């Protein structure tokens, strides 16, 4: 439940999971879902390191706000959803 | 105002080096509407000229006497265009003129308007003037 | 935005039936002011940037990888191209990039100008990215 | 977004984007468009230093509300665009 | 005694007895029953330890909040059901 | 950026570029434009020493306030223009 803002520019974006993630295990998989993929809001790259998960964005233009879930394995088999909004300037 | 074909391979050659494919024999061509930048023309006008054989440039020579060598680009016909009469039917309406490799496809080569649309009544002509059909 | 070398070259391939020069390689290289877009250019930074040397295009691929193949146009740098640094003296100012067949002389193919004035400090990398140098 | 004045003259008018950088990116490249774009308010050139990009502005027109902005890469990938206002006296 | 938000995620979903045990005794068997009976909201196993119920939830379609209780027994022969309700997101 | 008053007496008016040197450039060239194009209020000469441009004025005719401009340039590049106006008593 966070929003983003962008133009046209790749940027970071990163989300962490210090506070939900259970005990001690370790993150695995991720993925990414733009509900407009149809539009030119893509997904570039997903990233893991250190259980924060980094995830690019392409961007898109005008003013509608653009829906971005992350979806996350864990070590046990807990699988956590995450859904935020850029919205682009 | 280059076509699908000819921009695709003056980019491959300038860039890749892809040998570039030569016309071996350029055909112009007229055509009632606009054609579309691909491969084939929209549309070629036949059962209204029986008699619309491609007229080739370059009468005489087999290659090298269709334009005058470009300096500094631009290129004009050395040889009047003697189009066959038209037949009959009605009148047919003419206003976009389209070079060919091909009598019929084989790719298209360059499309351009021409500077007015001229109309042809029953029976004429067409002649390109020489000095006509630049290109650049 | 093209040479009078690439122009007479494809005017002549594609209608009077000269073959057409495949260049062995592409250079890229960086220019103060705009190039004189015919045969040499006006003029190449050499003297006040002692490493110039011209970052050949496709480092690895010996050939047809340097650019992408184009699709209704359309060209990119497929390789990433990074300058030597600057030895010293004084700043220069690059404008205009040329792409060249040779690492010296041997024609120029494309003069345009980067969207985007520039100049390099004393120590500075001046790096094309990918996707860049885009041509159509 | 900031509000600048100039009459004739070309200055510095430094433009700061250290303050995003994470760790260790390095400012690359780079590029500055301007919307009422030709002759009129050209870029001369622009620096780069210590991830301070300094875009020279040569100057506008009588009394026009010229803005430009400067989009920024990095080899990291990410790009990010800040447009300042320039209002020519 | 609680409610439990999910979309299509896998959770531990543990509950705790040790407010009800009256004296040492050890959980044994323990069972889950479903109110939606439509197969929906399976839940795949349980895990009984340390007087901590284990059951987890593979999750269920749309929005209707699916309940499920949770019986148990014990050794010294009490039984004692527990129902709490699970909204599918 | 201030208003002098004069007769027809020469003076000084010195100009301090202090405030604005961004660091330690040598100030270089200097020229003012008078606005009033008759020719009075001629400016003699100017003096540039230690980052303060000494512009002398003549003086001028009657009542018109003149007004005078002041260019500089840098030896980085960087160029600005000062106005001030001058009222002649």
């Amino acid at each position: 439940g966070i929003v983003q803002k962008t133009a046209t520019e790749q940027l970071d974006y990163d989300i962490d999971f210090a506070r939900w993630m259970p005990d001690g295990d370790v993150l695995q998989s991720a993925g990414v879902v733009i509900t407009p993929d149809d539009g030119t809001l893509t997904s570039p790259a997903y990233e893991i390191d250190g259980t924060v998960v980094k995830v690019w964005l392409a961007g898109g233009t005008a003013g509608a706000s653009y829906n971005v879930d992350v979806t996350v394995a864990t070590a046990a088999g807990r699988i956590k959803e995450t859904c935020f909004k850029t919205r682009v300037r | 105002a280059a076509s699908t074909y000819t921009e695709n391979n003056i980019l491959n050659a300038l860039l890749r080096g892809v040998a570039f494919p030569l016309p071996a024999k350029t055909y112009v061509s007229l055509h009632t509407g606009d054609p579309g930048v691909g491969a084939g023309a929209n549309e070629v006008s036949l059962s209204n000229w029986p008699a619309y054989v491609r007229r080739e440039a370059e009468q005489g020579g087999a290659i090298g006497s269709g334009w005058t060598p470009a300096a500094s680009g631009q290129t004009s016909n050395v040889n009047q265009l003697t189009y066959p009469a038209n037949n009959g039917v009605a009148a047919v309406t003419v206003t976009h003129y389209a070079v060919f490799d091909a009598p019929t496809g084989g790719n298209l080569l360059f499309k351009a308007p021409l500077t007015v649309a001229r109309t042809l009544q029953v029976g004429d002509v067409f002649v390109f003037d020489v000095g006509s059909l630049t290109a650049q």
